[PDB]
């Protein structure tokens, strides 16, 4: 695959294995906190030791294996003695610790896009991002096929990265490195229907050896201009409510013909009439048969304290 | 003593006609003030010999269970229902011996009852509710929402749910609950779901969906009166808000008078409604007088540290103050409310807090370094990752962090950011602090993290001088290298150059830690016991050389004298030490221990003075030769009164 | 005393200690000699076992019943088999109402508002003598050796002369509870049991004392190695500067956590309740020198 | 009625002092509460209570008078057992 498959997929796979090799050895229980003569060391695992725990897993298969593997993850700084380092590995009752257990834990970008690719690829093995399907572009069909357009407005939607420069760059960081090649070409990312495929896939890794808000309760849809006419479905009524110290309690809240949304059925208001489903046009005299509900609501309440209310009172049509 | 008495000589059958005539004044026409006579003639009865008097058998365990519920005498009322869960358990027990310790102030008591529960009768016995009264808000959604999946849908489950929520404060989840069922529901739970509904539209701050809620809620309930009110004041309804408070407050006479009248304890419930009212009255002022604002601030913060730490009060109230001051505008209240949803486990809700403080999703952009701009919602962000057990990195975010806050302390120190850079170095302290702390739970002990450690608590101790922690820490530090080089000696050389070599190591360490520990003994000023008597250990053992005898010399002249009357038992121990050097300090200390507070020497000094090894009884007398002069009135009585009490003690 | 000094400090400085009231009961000691010395009379204050004696004339039980019960049964008690002596410590145990500590605690209290916070006091003053005992190791704890304040209702502890489990080590008669939390105790507290106000109480004094495990440990290495005071640790041992450093790391262990497992650390609550299962653990009472008084 | 009208104007001066007044709040609230207990005193219990409330809200003076005068939450829960005007 080239340099830039054979270097990062390299130095990704090694960090893959190296993982899942921690997450067995705590597991069986090889890492442990030790104490020397009233010196605690926590998380440690004894060098000589692990190389039995290896033979017997088969990952190595006597002490020089065990040794050069060991060393290879030492060239890259995933392990590192307890006390000062020893630099290469040695089958020695020495206490060592994993760089990811934060004893050095040193970073680096390609890490870091590394990391997040992965992350994002047990997001795209689980249901939540299912973009990842078998489609086809250019006459050829290949599994893990999520559309580049699809998947920039998943991560503003997932909010990995909510500005869609961001998440644009951060795709071509991991295109550089080989994370998602489109499916033929290995076009940039861009926001287009461009399908892409995983190349780096976290499941499977190696081996050691290898290495609705708003409320409506309006049936009526419209009533705009079904008013206006004269006769026919309602029949008007003014309503004249007085104030209180604890408010009128009425809610409107209907946008053209200001339908009267809620009232409180302890108010003064459900006591003269003032039934939930009706509509209004005017109110303390001025018509305020087309303007917005919230218009109205500024109306009510720089007036007087009793308020002229028109209701339409629909005649149960 | 007249009941007792009577009741003594009546042949059985007059007993019967008068425990008939007690069941008929409980049961029928009951008056608080006579059934409290009666049943303080019942407990008077229990404490005799004859025993309690028995009526409709059992000895009315029942009826005088609910009497005693009925006059609010909560301890009668547990002995009562104790004897009967005696007899037998039942679940409708339990419920009642939870509602009473509830009512008694004992939450944890009603825990244990609860766990009883679980061992005995499983799960299907303990109804929901019964979290909701305990307040285990998390286990009760657990059960709510186990009912409600395999249950059809009910309104008393649906608002058990729904009230779980708006204690929790996912007010997310509540909302959309809501608006999904409204018409599906009938108008006597409509008005029971609008209270709830409310604070969810509030909580999420769209104010039209609130307005529809809050004409629901009946104006009678004192609490719709007040939501009534904070619409007003939304559309700044100033003369009818004022209305609505005064009504509100008559409206809670009921409720504060009747819990008044039974201990301060159940009152605070009602006492936090009244918080709320007088606070919604100094919004008014806040909406119309700009040059008040910064006293009410002040006054606003100093309120809210004398009421409770409970998060619920907390949330009540903060949801109240946020109606005109964002939260940008006023930081240290929510970060303080964030500490204690981390104190009290709810982390989750602390982390939205914090998020909400932030600006951005610091888990989202894991690559991203944290945000600098406003670093102390920072560093509360970091040392709440550490709980959350992403250790990882929390520690390299404070490594960056330290690096990014030295740099801005740098570049921006001009003369006029005084105030600034003084707060920069008390924060700079903190994360030093964190650091030390952090490394040895992350790393261990050993020969490459104590000189690490070290240098982040030096300048933690620069940074801020007055600080205790920042001492204390630094100075336990370097005792415990001490330590560890000296085994590290006894398991190799034990087990000629290497202890000259040790001498210079180990004399490296303890001037600093001498230093330390004086100077962290006086900032505490009342709780040094510790740091003096790591003072004594270091001086016992290391004291004979001159370096550290001289910085003692100049430490026990700088520390107040009343600071050794803690340790006067272990001075003394020592006072016949080999070592010249140790010995002749020691003296001189016992000196100014004798010339101020003489009392507290004379009893340990008498029984040293008379001790039968030569070198304690010549050194207690020498001591006393100088304490007779002055006052001999103390020594001669002492001497006498000992010397007679130690006869009278063995004939 | 000087340490429960230091943990009455601990307990007043922690809000949630305070709000619940904890504290130790200590009294004034005075030593005038290597033998004699002053200690400070407790007022208000009986023995539990003359509480016990008292009550069972009184209502006519015979004082010796338990025992009395056991040797009809099996009169072999003393050279009966563990499994053996679980036997008869149970059928004991099934034939006797434990609960004589409760009923005279009811029938002293004047009035039920004040017996309820005799009780909470009692119960919370245990829970905290009981994990300080354990960490300082006090063994030995028959019940003539603890007192109870007839009106506060709090337990108090005295002649603390076993300490660092010398019961423990020592052959004759070895003690193997940590510390007392026997059936008539537990009866005392909440109908419950122990799961409401002790196990709470435990939790708090726990995390307290681990928090501040350092000025703990300051304090008891100080006294622990003074020459005047190794003497009783040579008389526990069948040289004593090693003993003492097993014992200082036995102690650590304990706040730490790691006392039952050296290998994996054990978190307050987890410990707390393996406490409780050692402390009733039947076939660990039924060894304890029958002036103990396993039965109460 | 001499003591009623002293009583509204100091209220009125509470507001207008604007933390002005906060040297001598201690010696105002030691008068008042002597003048709050007991209803010996002439003043009405009414505007007494107002003017503690202009005090306490323009001063800022919460939960430290607490501590000065222990008997206040004894005090004021008393009025609620015992007065029957609302206001
Ligand atoms: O809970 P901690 O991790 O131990 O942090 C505490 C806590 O701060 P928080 O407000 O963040 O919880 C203290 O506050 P309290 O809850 O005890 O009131 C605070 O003390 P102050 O209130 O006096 O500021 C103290 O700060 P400091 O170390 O300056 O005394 C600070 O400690 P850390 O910042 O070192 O964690």
């Amino acid at each position: 695959g080239g340099a830039q498959q054979r270097e990062l997929e390299r130095m990704a796979e090694v960090l893959v294995t190296g993982e899942q090799l921690r997450l067995r050895l705590h597991e069986e229980k090889v890492i442990k906190d030790r104490r020397h003569h009233l010196k605690t060391y926590p998380n440690c695992f004894v060098a000589k030791e692990l190389i039995d725990w290896l033979i017997e897993h088969k990952e190595a298969s006597d002490r020089e294996t065990a040794i050069k593997l060991m060393q290879k993850l030492a060239d890259r700084g995933i392990i590192h003695h307890v006390c000062d380092e020893h630099k290469e590995f040695k089958d020695v009752k020495l206490f060592y610790r994993f760089r990811k257990d934060d004893g050095t834990f040193p970073l680096d970008n390609e890490v870091k896009a590394f990391m997040r690719g992965q992350r994002l690829y047990e997001k795209l093995m689980s249901p939540e991002n299912t973009l990842l399907q078998p489609r086809e572009e250019e006459g050829v069909k290949y599994e893990r096929t999520f559309m580049a357009s699809e998947f920039l407005d998943w991560l503003v939607q997932e909010g990995e990265a909510t500005t869609r420069k961001e998440a644009e760059q951060l795709c071509h960081r991991l295109m550089e490195h080989g994370i998602i090649q489109h499916v033929s070409s290995k076009h940039p990312f861009v926001d287009s229907n461009l399908l892409y495929q995983f190349r780096m896939n976290f499941r499977r890794r190696r081996r050691l050896m290898e290495l609705c808000n708003p409320k409506s309760v309006l049936k009526r849809p419209v009533t705009s201009e079904e008013l206006l006419t004269p006769g026919a479905p309602y029949a008007r009524k003014t309503f004249t409510i007085v104030g209180d110290a604890v408010g009128w309690g009425f809610v409107v809240r209907g946008s053209k013909p200001c339908h009267i949304q809620a009232v409180d059925p302890s108010g003064p208001a459900a006591a003269a009439g003032m039934k939930v489903c009706q509509f209004v046009v005017s109110v303390n005299g001025l018509n305020v048969l087309h303007v917005d509900y919230r218009t109205v609501n500024n109306l009510i309440l720089t007036g007087p304290r009793t308020i002229v209310m028109e209701v339409m009172e629909e005649l149960e049509c | 003593a007249a009941f007792v008495s009577c009741w003594s000589e009546l042949n059985e059958d007059q007993q019967d006609e008068l425990i008939r005539s007690i069941e008929l004044a409980l049961t029928s026409q009951d008056i608080a003030e006579v059934t409290q006579t009666l049943l303080n003639l019942a407990e008077f009865m229990e404490h005799s010999d004859k025993g309690p008097l028995p009526l409709r058998d059992d000895n009315g365990i029942v009826l005088l269970g609910e009497r005693a519920a009925k006059c609010r005498a909560y301890a009668k009322a547990l002995h009562y229902k104790e004897l009967e869960f005696q007899k037998g358990p039942t679940p409708a027990i339990l419920e009642s011996l939870i509602s009473i310790n509830n009512k008694l102030q004992q939450p944890e008591a009603a825990a244990g009852v609860l766990e009883y529960a679980m061992k005995h009768f499983g799960e299907l016995e303990i109804q929901a509710t019964w979290y909701e009264k305990l307040h285990e808000w998390e286990d009760a959604l657990v059960a709510y929402d186990k009912k409600m999946d395999t249950n059809k849908d009910d309104p008393e489950l649906m608002l058990g749910r729904m009230r779980c929520l708006e204690a929790l404060g996912e007010w997310g989840q509540l909302h959309q609950q809501c608006c999904e069922k409204w018409t599906l529901v009938n108008d006597e739970t409509q008005a029971k779901m609008a209270r709830m509904a409310a604070a969810a539209a509030w909580g999420l701050g769209q104010w039209d969906s609130m307005e529809e809620y809050t004409c629901m809620i009946p104006r009678d309930t004192h609490d719709g009166a007040f939501y009534r009110a904070v619409l007003a004041l939304h559309q700044d309804l100033f003369s009818l808000a004022q209305q609505c408070i005064d009504k509100a407050r008559d409206l809670l006479d009921a409720e504060l008078t009747a819990m008044a009248g039974e201990s301060y304890s159940r009152a605070y419930g009602a006492m936090v409604s009244c918080h709320m009212l007088s606070e919604l009255e100094e919004v008014i002022q806040y909406k119309l007088v700009p040059e008040r604002r910064e006293i009410i601030r002040q006054i606003w913060w100093e309120r809210l540290q004398g009421c409770q730490r409970i998060v619920e009060d907390w949330q009540k109230i903060l949801m109240v103050r946020s109606l005109v001051v964002s939260p940008h505008e006023d930081m240290r209240t929510w970060l303080k409310y964030a500490s204690l949803c981390g104190k009290s486990g709810r982390l989750a809700l602390a982390h939205k807090t914090l998020v909400l403080l932030l600006g951005v999703d610091p888990s989202r952009q894991l690559d991203h370094p944290l945000p600098t701009v406003h670093p102390q919602v920072t560093y509360a962000y970091m040392k709440n990752m550490w709980k959350s057990a992403r250790k990882i990195d929390a520690f390299q975010h404070m490594q960056h962090f330290v690096q990014t806050m030295q740099q801005q302390a740098q570049h921006a120190i001009a003369t006029e950011d005084q105030q600034h850079k003084q707060e920069l170095h008390k924060l700079m302290a903190r994360c030093f602090l964190k650091l030390g702390e952090w490394q040895l739970n992350l790393q261990g002990i050993n020969e490459s993290t104590i000189p690490k450690v070290l240098q982040y608590y030096s300048a933690a101790t620069e940074h801020d001088r007055s600080w205790y922690k920042a001492w204390h820490a630094w100075a336990v530090m370097n005792f415990e290298a001490v330590l560890h080089y000296k085994h590290q000696n006894q398991a190799r050389d034990e087990k000629k150059k290497v202890t000259e070599d040790l001498s210079k190591t180990l004399l490296m360490y303890t001037v600093p830690a001498v230093q330390g520990f004086f100077r962290s003994i006086s900032l505490s000023r009342g709780n040094n016991l510790q740091d003096t008597l790591r003072v004594l250990t270091l001086w016992f053992d290391y004291g004979h050389w001159p370096d550290v005898n001289e910085a003692l010399v100049e430490g026990v002249k700088a520390i107040q004298i009343d600071t050794w009357l803690q340790v006067i038992p272990q001075l003394i121990a020592r006072i016949d030490t080999p070592r010249p050097l140790v010995g002749r300090l020691i003296h001189q200390l016992l000196t100014d221990i004798g010339r101020y507070h003489p009392q507290a020497l004379i009893y340990p000094l008498t029984v040293a003075s008379k001790s039968t090894t030569t070198a304690r009884h010549n050194a207690a007398n020498k001591i006393l030769k100088n304490m007779c002069e002055h006052s001999n009135t103390l020594v001669q009585q002492a001497m006498m009164v000992s010397e007679e009490l130690i006869r009278v003690a063995i004939l | 005393m000087q340490l429960f000094g230091l943990v009455n400090t601990l307990l007043a400085n922690d809000p949630t200690s305070l709000r619940k009231n904890l504290s130790i009961q200590r009294y004034a000691v005075i030593p005038l000699s290597t033998n004699s010395g002053l200690i400070g009379w407790v007022p208000h204050c009986d023995t539990l076992h003359a509480l016990i004696r008292d009550y069972r004339e009184k209502k006519k039980i015979l004082l010796n019943i338990e025992h009395r019960i056991m040797l009809r049964m099996a009169p072999d008690y003393d050279h009966l088999t563990l499994m053996q002596k679980v036997e008869v410590f149970e059928h004991a145990v099934n034939n006797t109402a434990g609960d004589d500590l409760a009923k005279l605690l009811w029938l002293k209290s004047p009035s039920s508002e004040v017996w309820f916070d005799r009780r909470t006091n009692y119960t919370r003053s245990l829970a905290v003598m009981s994990m300080v005992g354990y960490i300082l190791g006090l063994g030995d704890r028959h019940p003539s050796n603890l007192m109870l304040d007839r009106l506060s209702g709090k337990i108090l502890h005295i002649d603390f002369g076993d300490c660092f489990e010398v019961a423990m080590t020592r052959e004759k008669f070895p003690e193997k509870i940590p510390f007392r939390l026997t059936r008539m105790l537990t009866n005392a507290m909440e109908v419950t049991g122990l799961d409401g106000n002790y196990r709470i109480t435990c939790h708090t004094v726990m995390e307290v004392l681990r928090e501040h495990k350092d000025s703990v440990m300051a304090v008891l290495e100080a006294f622990v190695y003074d020459p005047l005071l190794n003497w009783r640790l040579m008389d526990t041992n069948t040289a004593l500067n090693k003993k003492a450093i097993q014992i200082i790391n036995r102690v650590r262990d304990k706040l730490t956590g790691r006392d039952f497992s050296h290998d994996d650390t054990l978190d307050v609550p987890t410990q707390v309740e393996l406490l409780i299962k050692q402390a009733t653990s039947h076939e660990n009472l039924c060894q304890c020198y029958i002036g103990w008084c396993p039965f109460w | 009625g001499v003591i009623n009208n002293v009583l509204a104007t100091i209220g009125e001066l509470a507001q207008v002092s604007g933390l002005e007044m906060r040297k001598w709040v201690d010696e105002l609230f030691i008068i008042i509460m002597d003048m709050l207990q007991d209803s010996s005193l002439l003043a009405k219990r009414q505007v007494a209570l107002w003017t503690l409330g202009q005090l306490v809200a323009s001063t800022g003076y919460v939960v430290e008078p607490y501590r000065k005068y222990p008997t206040l939450l004894e005090v004021l829960l008393n009025f609620l057992k015992t007065e029957q005007n609302q206001g």
